[PDB]
């Protein structure tokens, strides 16, 4: 299995620095170049850098590399993008991506990684609050029965929402947060079942978010 | 070379074999009657080679064999001075008595630089030497011969991992199982023009032999014609 | 009308461009330039990169 | 520097249609073009390389043609989970400009909204806000009117909303509209109502609580 583990992005003040790295499996290291690939809000896709196999031919895209500075450690199999004074528009989700085929420096990519996510922001961090949506009382008319989980006032991106530790998948919404007025993150995510089955089952909603290192394991009921 | 045609005696007049403890381990071009060029990562060992020209045959004694001992091997200069194992891979040799030209020992012409790469530029080449006829299999008696496609820079760049030099070049097939191989190094890549060979590459790498996907890998000769019209220049 | 930027300027082998926007053929060592001042002669007994059992 | 021009830049189309997105270069990129699809929350697809080429594991109804500066990416019959953003690259050189991307919706018959409403819950009144959350659940197409009322006033500048992305299979959509109030102006008033508007329905759905009840 082809494994990219980017990690060492987050939440970083103006000025300050950040080392990306990615630790790479699943094929010969030494046998590919190497790349770093953003995804930037509006969703472009835009290759920064990369790096022959070998350390000695590589490139950067415009207006970053006085700032950037791309390597590789072959011995961990790992790539690294060091990034120096970081400014706002640096923000983006910056992939770790290997070469096709041949390993050229000069080919595309087949294999990406998961994404480490880079923000740039004077705000401070702030751990999420995890509130039960519970409907006051429940119409026999519905097919479904709804309740979920509101978390509220966070930031940066991201949290991640499970239910029962992922073992309910079926019928679960997490939708996107929206920005709020105080600069804060807000999002929730649902679940609906048919309604006969509602009492079958507990019901509890796993929010994780990693910047404020807060896990919150919510079970959720009617009240 | 693999994938190749059993050559007539006589159709390369200017190709040659090295010979050092073991016999045929590289090929060769005549420039002149005292000098032949090759590949320096085939010469540059310390070993003392013997030159044999006017054969085709490597396994009998043919009555059109000329040898003579190599006196002075000059690497360019460049080849001695970096890390790399096949940039600048060329080599000079000085022999120790003149050849005789004949039927079966002929130098290959050599134009300036400006047209050595117009004639690499037609896109057809010749490549010829006596080594393995199969990745890691036997070696040819008789000399080979196969015409080769230029392979454009981006493509060749493409095809491999390695870093390719502006002084090298790229020939071969897109479906594999032609190319030169392992003992063909330092024979000639030759263009024909209107009947007359002319020198553009010399054999000198590539990842294995005949791969598809991987095409064989030459050193670009119009880079270097200055430099042996200089050292190969009779009194 | 004939120019060495157009094929060879009809040359065999070498071509240089001289004035009045015509053309100058040459041969490498060894080579004669024929009669014709297009194509290319031997000047020697065994002229570089050619087959000569013929 | 070369530039890639995707057209079109959205597109809705049914399952089984044949679907075809333009990619073109600013100059001659031979042969050097791959297609990517990026399906949401996840990380890009290699698809096709060399304009033409499959990558393996990719289904035989895509394909890709075209050379220097015209290409297109087909998708024979196209499936519900074919629903991505689909976004040439040309390797020729170094740089390796993106197209903008294509963003493909699947048509399905209409499908009325779910409708439910949430309470603030009695931990977060403790903390002096109060979120009614509306959820619309499960409909196509994508356009839905959500009024909030409170004592049959209409309210106004006081409500966010979100969408999810096409669902993958079913493809329907949901949303969720926040409503956000002082613990204090909470209890001013005691009838929290979502009323929903959607071309599934034949008449508004209002789904209510009363404040103290709940
Ligand atoms: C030195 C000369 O005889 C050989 C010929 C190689 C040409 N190969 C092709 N496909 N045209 N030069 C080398 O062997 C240079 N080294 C390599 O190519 C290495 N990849 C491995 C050497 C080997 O396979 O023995
Ligand atoms: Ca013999």
């Amino acid at each position: 299995e082809v494994q990219l583990v980017e990690s060492g992005g987050g939440l970083v003040q103006p000025g300050r620095s950040l080392r990306l790295s990615c630790a790479a499996s699943g094929f010969t290291f030494h046998d590919y170049a190497m790349h770093w690939v953003r995804q930037v809000p509006g969703k472009g896709l835009e290759w920064v850098s990369g790096i022959s196999w070998r350390g000695d031919i590589g490139g950067y895209v415009k207006s970053v590399k006085g700032r950037f500075t791309i390597s590789r450690d072959n011995a961990k199999n790992s790539l690294y993008l060091q990034m120096n004074s970081l400014r706002a528009e640096d923000t983006a989700l910056y992939y770790c991506v290997k070469s096709y085929g041949s390993g050229s420096f000069y080919n595309a990519f087949d294999s990406w990684g998961q994404g480490t996510l880079v923000t740039v922001s004077s705000a401070s961090t702030k751990g999420p609050s995890v509130f039960p949506l519970a409907p006051c009382s429940r119409s026999t008319s519905e097919s479904t029965a709804a309740l979920g989980c509101l978390v509220k006032d966070y930031f940066p991106e991201p949290v991640t929402v499970s239910w029962n530790s992922g073992a309910l998948t079926s019928g679960v919404h997490t939708f996107p947060a929206v920005l709020q007025s105080s600069g804060l993150y807000s999002l929730s995510s649902v679940v609906t079942v048919p309604s006969s089955s509602l009492g079958t089952k507990t019901y509890t909603c796993n929010v994780d978010h990693k910047p404020s290192n807060t896990k919150v394991d919510k079970r959720v009921e009617s009240k | 070379v693999v994938g190749g045609e059993d050559a007539k005696p006589g159709q390369f007049p200017w190709q040659v074999v090295l010979n050092g403890k073991v016999d045929a381990f590289c090929g060769g071009s005549i420039v002149n009657e005292k000098w032949i060029v090759t590949a320096a990562h085939c010469v540059e060992t310390g070993v003392k080679i013997t030159v044999v020209a006017g054969e085709h045959n490597i396994e009998e004694t043919e009555h059109t064999e000329q040898k003579r001992n190599v006196i002075r091997i000059i690497p360019h200069h460049n080849y001695n001075a970096a890390i790399n194992k096949y940039n600048h891979d060329i080599a000079l040799l000085e022999l120790d008595e003149p050849l005789v030209l004949n039927s079966y020992v002929t130098p290959i012409c050599i134009a300036d630089k400006e047209y050595t790469n117009i004639f690499l530029k037609f896109g057809s080449g010749y490549v010829s030497g006596w080594g393995r006829v199969f990745h890691k299999g036997r070696s040819a008696l008789v000399l080979q011969y196969l015409r080769v496609p230029l392979v454009d820079r981006a493509t060749c760049l493409r095809s491999t991992k390695f870093t390719i030099y502006n002084n090298m070049f790229c020939a071969g097939f897109h479906e594999g199982g032609r190319d030169s191989c392992q003992g063909d190094s330092g024979g000639p890549h030759v263009t024909e023009v209107e009947g007359t060979s002319f020198l553009t590459g010399i054999i000198s790498w590539g990842e294995e032999c005949a791969m598809k996907g991987k095409y064989g890998i030459y050193t670009k000769v119009s880079r270097y014609v200055n430099w042996i019209k200089e050292k190969t220049k009779l009194t | 009308d004939v120019t060495c930027n157009i094929k060879n300027g009809r040359c065999e082998q070498f071509c240089k461009n001289s004035a009045d926007n015509k053309v100058v053929c040459s041969c490498t060592e060894g080579y004669r330039l024929a009669e014709n001042q297009k194509s290319c002669e031997p000047a020697v007994p065994f002229p570089c990169g050619r087959v000569s059992v013929s | 520097d070369i530039q890639m021009t995707q057209s079109p830049s959205t597109l809705s189309a049914s399952v089984g249609d044949r679907v075809t997105i333009t990619c073109r270069a600013s100059q001659s990129i031979s042969s050097w073009l791959a297609w990517y699809q990026q399906k949401p929350g996840k990380a890009p697809k290699f698809l096709i390389y060399k304009a033409s080429k499959l990558e393996r594991g990719t289904p035989s109804r895509f394909s890709g043609s075209g050379d220097g500066t015209e290409f297109s990416l087909t998708i024979s019959s196209l499936q519900p989970d074919d629903f991505a953003t689909y976004y040439c690259l040309e390797y020729s050189s170094y740089i390796r400009t993106f197209g903008q991307g294509t963003k493909v919706e699947i048509k399905r018959t209409v499908a009325a909204p779910s409708v439910f409403i949430f309470p603030p819950s009695d931990e977060q009144l403790k903390s002096g806000t109060a979120s009614v959350v509306c959820l619309l659940n499960n409909f196509y197409p994508r356009e839905a009117k959500v009024q909030w009322k409170v004592d049959a006033a209409l309210q106004s500048g006081n409500s966010q909303e979100s969408v999810t992305e096409q669902d993958s299979k079913d493809s329907t959509y949901s949303l969720s509209s926040t409503l956000t109030l002082s613990k204090a102006d909470y209890e001013k008033h005691k009838v929290y109502a979502c009323e929903v508007t959607h071309q599934g329905l034949s008449s508004p759905v209002t789904k209510s609580f009363n404040r103290g009840e709940c």
